[PDB]
């Protein structure tokens, strides 16, 4: 192989996701204590929005 | 100055230290490939050519 073959290290993601058939990346978190989720969710949406 | 040139990048990713002049242009067409394989004459002080490769 070292005859015809030429190689390198590289980066690749050794896992992948698609969500409804679109490549996805999951996130996970929670509302701050004293904060309800939808408030958090609303903010992701805002931060997701941008 | 017909003196042409050709540069190598050998299979190691490392271009040979210096180019060498294309010797000439065959007039021949490889039947199967229509390959008009030319001739390159390159210097090999170090034997880093090793013909046959």
């Amino acid at each position: 192989f070292s005859a015809f073959s030429s190689s390198r290290w590289e980066y690749g993601s050794p896992r992948l996701e698609r969500y409804n058939g679109l490549p996805s990346m999951e996130i996970l978190g929670q509302a701050a204590p004293g904060k309800s989720t939808g408030e958090a969710m609303e903010l992701m949406e805002q931060l997701a929005s941008k | 100055n017909g003196k042409a040139k050709v540069s190598l990048i050998t299979s190691d990713g490392i271009k040979f230290p210096q180019d060498g002049t294309l010797e000439f242009s065959d007039v021949t067409v490889d039947q199967t490939t229509g390959s008009i394989t030319l001739r390159a004459i390159f210097p090999n002080p170090d034997h880093t050519m090793m013909p046959g490769m």
